Protein backbone atom coordinates (compact mmCIF):
# COMPACT_ATOMS: atom_id res chain seq x y z
CA UNK A 1 0.00 0.00 0.00
CA UNK A 2 2.91 2.04 0.72
CA UNK A 3 4.60 1.11 -2.21
CA UNK A 4 4.66 4.06 -5.12
CA UNK A 5 5.99 5.66 -13.97
CA UNK A 6 9.50 7.21 -15.36
CA UNK A 7 12.66 7.28 -13.80
CA UNK A 8 15.15 10.11 -13.23
CA UNK A 9 18.94 8.88 -12.81
CA UNK A 10 21.49 11.13 -10.37
CA UNK A 11 25.08 10.08 -10.28
CA UNK A 12 28.57 11.04 -8.35
CA UNK A 13 31.75 9.13 -8.85
CA UNK A 14 35.66 10.12 -9.08
CA UNK A 15 37.83 11.45 -11.23
CA UNK B 1 33.79 14.96 -8.79
CA UNK B 2 31.70 14.27 -12.15
CA UNK B 3 28.31 14.73 -11.83
CA UNK B 4 25.52 13.10 -13.85
CA UNK B 5 22.49 14.78 -13.69
CA UNK B 6 18.23 13.88 -13.73
CA UNK B 7 18.54 15.79 -16.78
CA UNK B 8 21.29 14.16 -18.35
CA UNK B 9 23.97 16.77 -18.26
CA UNK B 10 27.25 15.51 -17.44
CA UNK B 11 29.48 17.88 -15.47
CA UNK B 12 32.74 17.84 -13.39
CA UNK B 13 32.28 20.07 -10.03
CA UNK B 14 34.64 21.17 -7.46
CA UNK B 15 32.00 21.60 -4.87
CA UNK B 16 34.57 21.18 -1.92
CA UNK B 17 33.42 20.73 1.40
CA UNK B 18 29.38 19.74 2.34
CA UNK B 19 26.92 20.37 -0.21
CA UNK B 20 23.38 18.79 -1.12
CA UNK B 21 22.58 16.72 -4.58
CA UNK B 22 19.02 16.14 -3.23
CA UNK B 23 17.01 18.23 -1.27
CA UNK B 24 13.31 18.06 -1.58
CA UNK B 25 9.76 16.92 0.24
CA UNK B 26 11.02 13.16 0.77
CA UNK B 27 14.91 12.90 1.01
CA UNK B 28 17.79 14.67 1.35
CA UNK B 29 21.14 13.27 -0.10
CA UNK B 30 24.18 15.19 1.41
CA UNK B 31 28.23 14.34 0.10
CA UNK B 32 31.32 15.93 1.08
CA UNK B 33 33.83 16.76 -1.19
CA UNK B 34 37.72 16.53 -0.40
CA UNK B 35 40.61 17.90 -2.86
CA UNK B 36 42.64 15.12 -4.49
CA UNK B 37 45.79 16.83 -3.08
CA UNK B 38 45.86 20.04 -1.66
CA UNK B 39 45.21 22.80 -3.74
CA UNK B 40 43.58 20.50 -6.54
CA UNK B 41 40.35 21.72 -8.35
CA UNK B 42 39.74 17.77 -8.85
CA UNK B 43 37.75 16.56 -5.33
CA UNK B 44 36.17 13.62 -4.59
CA UNK B 45 33.94 12.33 -2.14
CA UNK B 46 34.36 11.33 1.21
CA UNK B 47 30.97 10.90 2.90
CA UNK B 48 27.44 10.27 1.82
CA UNK B 49 24.80 11.21 3.98
CA UNK B 50 21.13 10.21 3.34
CA UNK B 51 17.85 11.30 5.04
CA UNK B 52 14.88 9.51 4.40
CA UNK B 53 12.03 12.10 5.88
CA UNK B 54 9.31 10.13 7.56
CA UNK B 55 6.86 9.08 5.46
CA UNK B 56 3.60 8.48 7.95
CA UNK B 57 2.28 4.86 7.84
CA UNK B 58 5.60 4.01 6.16
CA UNK B 59 8.47 4.66 7.85
CA UNK B 60 10.21 6.80 10.59
CA UNK B 61 12.90 8.81 9.74
CA UNK B 62 16.43 6.72 8.85
CA UNK B 63 19.45 8.53 8.14
CA UNK B 64 22.22 6.64 6.24
CA UNK B 65 25.65 7.77 6.25
CA UNK B 66 28.81 6.02 5.17
CA UNK B 67 32.71 7.05 4.53
CA UNK B 68 35.47 6.48 2.96
CA UNK B 69 36.79 2.82 5.05
CA UNK B 70 32.93 2.76 6.38
CA UNK B 71 30.05 1.66 4.57
CA UNK B 72 27.61 0.13 6.87
CA UNK B 73 24.69 -2.21 5.85
CA UNK B 74 22.43 0.11 8.33
CA UNK B 75 20.84 3.42 9.19
CA UNK B 76 22.53 5.48 12.15
CA UNK B 77 20.44 4.01 14.62
CA UNK B 78 21.81 0.02 13.78
CA UNK B 79 18.51 -0.41 11.61
CA UNK B 80 18.38 -2.12 8.51
CA UNK B 81 14.83 -1.51 7.91
CA UNK B 82 12.22 1.66 8.28
CA UNK B 83 9.34 1.76 10.85
CA UNK B 84 8.23 -1.61 12.56
CA UNK B 85 9.61 -5.41 12.20
CA UNK B 86 6.65 -5.83 9.78
CA UNK B 87 7.27 -2.52 7.94
CA UNK B 88 9.64 -3.22 4.72
CA UNK B 89 8.83 0.10 2.28
CA UNK B 90 12.40 0.91 3.60
CA UNK B 91 14.93 -1.07 3.52
CA UNK B 92 19.14 -1.58 3.51
CA UNK B 93 20.93 -4.75 1.41
CA UNK B 94 24.57 -5.57 1.33
CA UNK B 95 27.46 -2.05 -3.31
CA UNK B 96 25.16 -1.02 0.01
CA UNK B 97 21.33 -0.44 -1.55
CA UNK B 98 18.54 1.35 -0.36
CA UNK B 99 15.30 0.46 -1.26
CA UNK B 100 12.75 3.25 -0.52
CA UNK B 101 9.83 1.54 -2.19
CA UNK B 102 7.20 4.07 -1.06
CA UNK B 103 8.73 6.48 -2.62
CA UNK B 104 9.72 4.52 -6.18
CA UNK B 105 13.44 5.39 -5.28
CA UNK B 106 16.86 3.40 -5.06
CA UNK B 107 20.09 4.90 -3.89
CA UNK B 108 23.15 2.93 -4.57
CA UNK B 109 26.50 3.51 -2.52
CA UNK B 110 30.12 1.99 -3.01
CA UNK B 111 33.65 2.90 -2.15
CA UNK B 112 35.86 2.86 -5.59
CA UNK B 113 39.44 3.34 -4.03
CA UNK B 114 40.04 5.93 -1.76
CA UNK B 115 36.31 7.18 -2.66
CA UNK B 116 32.64 6.83 -2.53
CA UNK B 117 30.32 6.79 -5.22
CA UNK B 118 26.60 7.32 -5.93
CA UNK B 119 23.98 6.50 -7.60
CA UNK B 120 19.90 7.46 -7.22
CA UNK B 121 17.39 5.87 -9.82
CA UNK B 122 13.76 8.23 -8.65
CA UNK B 123 10.26 9.13 -9.66
CA UNK B 124 10.17 12.52 -12.21
CA UNK B 125 6.89 13.77 -10.11
CA UNK B 126 8.63 12.74 -6.74
CA UNK B 127 12.38 13.97 -7.84
CA UNK B 128 11.03 17.33 -9.09
CA UNK B 129 8.68 17.67 -6.10
CA UNK B 130 10.45 20.60 -4.01
CA UNK B 131 9.92 23.80 -2.25
CA UNK B 132 11.19 27.34 -3.83
CA UNK B 133 14.18 27.77 -1.55
CA UNK B 134 15.45 24.41 -1.95
CA UNK B 135 17.47 25.81 -5.45
CA UNK B 136 20.79 24.20 -4.69
CA UNK B 137 20.31 20.41 -5.67
CA UNK B 138 23.48 19.21 -7.97
CA UNK B 139 21.23 16.66 -8.71
CA UNK B 140 18.46 18.57 -10.33
CA UNK B 141 19.89 22.09 -11.73
CA UNK B 142 24.03 21.06 -11.61
CA UNK B 143 26.67 22.88 -10.46
CA UNK B 144 26.94 26.84 -10.21
CA UNK B 145 28.78 28.04 -13.16
CA UNK B 146 31.71 29.04 -10.66
CA UNK B 147 32.18 24.93 -8.82
CA UNK B 148 32.87 24.07 -12.86
CA UNK C 1 23.98 -32.79 24.24
CA UNK C 2 23.35 -29.86 26.90
CA UNK C 3 19.85 -27.93 26.17
CA UNK C 4 20.37 -23.96 25.35
CA UNK C 5 18.76 -21.35 28.17
CA UNK C 6 15.11 -20.35 26.85
CA UNK C 7 13.19 -17.38 27.53
CA UNK C 8 15.64 -14.67 26.89
CA UNK C 9 14.32 -10.66 27.75
CA UNK C 10 16.01 -7.33 26.95
CA UNK C 11 15.03 -4.94 29.72
CA UNK C 12 16.52 -1.68 28.58
CA UNK C 13 17.44 0.49 31.68
CA UNK C 14 19.13 3.56 29.65
CA UNK C 15 21.00 5.28 26.62
CA UNK C 16 23.45 2.62 27.27
CA UNK C 17 22.34 -0.41 29.33
CA UNK C 18 20.43 -3.69 29.20
CA UNK C 19 19.81 -5.90 31.52
CA UNK C 20 19.33 -9.68 30.23
CA UNK C 21 17.73 -12.23 31.86
CA UNK C 22 16.86 -16.07 30.59
CA UNK C 23 14.90 -19.69 31.89
CA UNK C 24 16.53 -22.45 32.05
CA UNK C 25 14.53 -25.80 31.12
CA UNK C 26 17.25 -28.17 32.79
CA UNK C 27 16.90 -26.29 36.18
CA UNK C 28 13.87 -26.77 38.79
CA UNK C 29 11.03 -25.00 38.97
CA UNK C 30 11.89 -21.51 39.57
CA UNK C 31 15.34 -21.08 39.49
CA UNK C 32 17.86 -22.78 41.67
CA UNK C 33 21.70 -23.72 39.91
CA UNK C 34 22.52 -26.46 42.41
CA UNK C 35 25.77 -27.39 40.38
CA UNK C 36 28.90 -25.77 39.02
CA UNK C 37 27.27 -24.75 35.71
CA UNK C 38 28.13 -21.08 34.45
CA UNK C 39 26.24 -19.47 31.41
CA UNK C 40 27.73 -17.25 28.46
CA UNK C 41 26.30 -14.02 27.21
CA UNK C 42 26.95 -12.66 23.49
CA UNK C 43 25.87 -9.60 22.01
CA UNK C 44 26.16 -6.89 19.03
CA UNK C 45 24.72 -4.54 16.51
CA UNK C 46 25.20 -3.97 13.30
CA UNK C 47 27.43 -0.32 13.34
CA UNK C 48 30.14 -0.43 12.37
CA UNK C 49 30.73 -3.15 9.88
CA UNK C 50 32.42 -6.20 10.65
CA UNK C 51 31.46 -6.05 14.26
CA UNK C 52 32.53 -9.43 16.51
CA UNK C 53 30.14 -10.42 19.42
CA UNK C 54 31.26 -9.12 23.07
CA UNK C 55 30.79 -11.94 25.41
CA UNK C 56 30.51 -12.23 29.19
CA UNK C 57 29.83 -15.29 31.81
CA UNK C 58 27.28 -15.13 33.87
CA UNK C 59 27.04 -17.03 37.68
CA UNK C 60 23.12 -16.90 37.92
CA UNK C 61 20.19 -16.44 35.22
CA UNK C 62 20.87 -12.85 34.20
CA UNK C 63 23.22 -10.37 32.95
CA UNK C 64 23.38 -6.78 33.35
CA UNK C 65 24.92 -5.26 29.47
CA UNK C 66 26.47 -1.78 29.89
CA UNK C 67 28.59 0.85 27.52
CA UNK C 68 26.10 0.28 25.21
CA UNK C 69 25.77 3.16 22.18
CA UNK C 70 22.46 5.07 22.08
CA UNK C 71 19.41 4.13 20.21
CA UNK C 72 21.28 1.30 19.18
CA UNK C 73 19.66 -2.25 18.13
CA UNK C 74 21.07 -5.14 19.87
CA UNK C 75 20.92 -8.99 19.63
CA UNK C 76 21.54 -11.10 22.54
CA UNK C 77 21.76 -14.76 22.97
CA UNK C 78 22.84 -17.36 26.01
CA UNK C 79 24.39 -20.34 26.16
CA UNK C 80 25.56 -22.51 29.40
CA UNK C 81 28.26 -24.81 30.33
CA UNK C 82 29.12 -27.48 32.82
CA UNK C 83 32.69 -28.56 32.47
CA UNK C 84 33.07 -30.68 29.83
CA UNK C 85 29.26 -30.66 28.40
CA UNK C 86 27.95 -27.25 26.82
CA UNK C 87 25.00 -26.20 24.70
CA UNK C 88 24.40 -24.24 22.03
CA UNK C 89 23.35 -20.78 21.46
CA UNK C 90 19.79 -19.79 22.65
CA UNK C 91 16.97 -18.40 20.23
CA UNK C 92 18.06 -14.59 19.90
CA UNK C 93 16.25 -11.67 22.09
CA UNK C 94 16.69 -7.80 20.94
CA UNK C 95 16.54 -4.74 22.79
CA UNK C 96 17.11 -1.40 20.87
CA UNK C 97 18.84 1.55 23.91
CA UNK C 98 16.92 5.10 24.68
CA UNK C 99 18.47 8.18 23.42
CA UNK C 100 20.91 10.87 24.36
CA UNK C 101 22.29 14.53 24.31
CA UNK C 102 24.17 14.54 21.23
CA UNK C 103 28.65 14.51 21.90
CA UNK C 104 30.36 15.31 19.02
CA UNK C 105 29.41 18.63 16.77
CA UNK C 106 28.36 18.90 12.90
CA UNK C 107 31.03 18.44 10.67
CA UNK C 108 32.41 19.92 7.59
CA UNK C 109 31.12 22.94 7.95
CA UNK C 110 31.04 24.88 4.64
CA UNK C 111 30.08 28.90 4.09
CA UNK C 112 29.82 29.65 0.10
CA UNK C 113 28.78 33.05 -1.65
CA UNK C 114 25.11 31.98 -3.46
CA UNK C 115 25.15 32.61 -7.42
CA UNK C 116 24.11 36.02 -8.51
CA UNK C 117 23.21 36.90 -4.48
CA UNK C 118 26.57 37.57 -3.16
CA UNK C 119 25.03 39.10 -0.40
CA UNK C 120 23.24 35.31 0.42
CA UNK C 121 25.69 32.63 2.26
CA UNK C 122 24.89 29.17 2.02
CA UNK C 123 26.01 27.36 5.19
CA UNK C 124 26.18 23.48 4.19
CA UNK C 125 27.31 20.79 6.57
CA UNK C 126 27.57 17.29 7.70
CA UNK C 127 25.57 15.45 11.05
CA UNK C 128 27.69 14.61 14.16
CA UNK C 129 29.00 11.53 13.93
CA UNK C 130 27.93 10.97 17.53
CA UNK C 131 24.15 12.26 16.68
CA UNK C 132 23.14 10.20 19.70
CA UNK C 133 19.01 10.10 18.64
CA UNK C 134 17.03 11.61 15.68
CA UNK C 135 18.37 15.19 15.30
CA UNK C 136 15.75 17.21 15.52
CA UNK C 137 17.43 20.30 14.49
CA UNK C 138 20.36 22.79 13.95
CA UNK C 139 21.56 26.06 15.30
CA UNK C 140 23.47 28.31 13.26
CA UNK C 141 25.13 30.97 15.01
CA UNK C 142 27.07 33.60 12.81
CA UNK C 143 28.60 37.35 14.07
CA UNK C 144 31.10 39.62 12.12
CA UNK C 145 32.78 40.08 15.72
CA UNK C 146 35.51 37.03 16.22
CA UNK C 147 35.55 37.96 19.44
CA UNK C 148 32.06 38.26 20.78
CA UNK C 149 30.31 36.50 23.65
CA UNK C 150 28.35 33.82 22.07
CA UNK C 151 24.83 35.70 23.48
CA UNK C 152 25.66 38.17 20.82
CA UNK C 153 25.93 35.82 17.70
CA UNK C 154 23.28 36.12 15.23
CA UNK C 155 21.23 32.80 16.11
CA UNK C 156 19.68 30.89 12.84
CA UNK C 157 17.73 27.89 14.15
CA UNK C 158 17.37 25.07 11.07
CA UNK C 159 15.26 21.54 11.09
CA UNK C 160 16.90 18.80 11.48
CA UNK C 161 16.69 16.66 8.89
CA UNK C 162 18.45 19.43 6.17
CA UNK C 163 22.23 19.98 6.09
CA UNK C 164 22.02 23.38 4.00
CA UNK C 165 20.78 26.78 4.84
CA UNK C 166 20.74 29.96 3.45
CA UNK C 167 21.06 33.63 5.30
CA UNK C 168 19.94 36.52 3.23
CA UNK C 169 21.35 40.72 3.92
CA UNK C 170 24.65 40.49 4.76
CA UNK C 171 27.55 42.72 3.85
CA UNK C 172 29.80 42.29 0.65
CA UNK C 173 33.67 41.88 1.31
CA UNK C 174 32.99 41.55 5.32
CA UNK C 175 34.22 38.80 7.98
CA UNK C 176 31.96 36.03 9.17
CA UNK C 177 32.11 33.13 11.69
CA UNK C 178 29.90 30.23 11.81
CA UNK C 179 29.44 27.71 14.46
CA UNK C 180 26.68 25.15 14.74
CA UNK C 181 25.17 22.61 16.81
CA UNK C 182 22.91 19.83 16.40
CA UNK C 183 19.99 18.92 19.24
CA UNK C 184 17.71 15.67 19.73
CA UNK C 185 15.19 14.81 21.94
CA UNK C 186 17.59 14.91 24.82
CA UNK C 187 19.27 18.14 24.31
CA UNK C 188 22.32 20.08 22.85
CA UNK C 189 25.16 18.64 20.99
CA UNK C 190 28.59 20.51 21.28
CA UNK C 191 29.29 23.57 18.91
CA UNK C 192 31.63 23.32 15.85
CA UNK C 193 34.71 25.46 15.98
CA UNK C 194 33.57 28.41 14.47
CA UNK C 195 34.69 28.85 10.78
CA UNK C 196 35.66 31.89 8.74
CA UNK C 197 33.72 33.03 5.42
CA UNK C 198 34.90 36.56 3.59
CA UNK C 199 31.25 37.68 1.60
CA UNK C 200 32.80 38.93 -1.66
CA UNK C 201 32.78 42.21 -3.02
CA UNK C 202 32.09 44.30 -6.70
Amino acid sequence: PCNYPSYLFCGLFGD
Amino acid sequence: PHLRTFKDNFQTCKVEGAWPLIDNNYLSVQVTNVPVVPGSSATATNKITIIFKAHHGCTDQKVYQAVTDDLPAAFVDGTTSGGDSDAKSLRIVEYVEMHARYIGTTVFVRQVGRYLTLAIRMPEDLAMSYEESQDLQLCVNGCPLSER
Amino acid sequence: PMMPPVGVQASILSHDTIRITWADNSLPKHQKITDSRYYTVRWKTNIPANTKYKNANATTLSYLVTGLKPNTLYEFSVMVTKGRRSSTWSMTAHGATFELVPTSPPKDVTVVSKEGKPRTIIVNWQPPSEANGKITGYIIYYSTDVNAEIHDWVIEPVVGNRLTHQIQELTLDTPYYFKIQARNSKGMGPMSEAVQFRTPKA
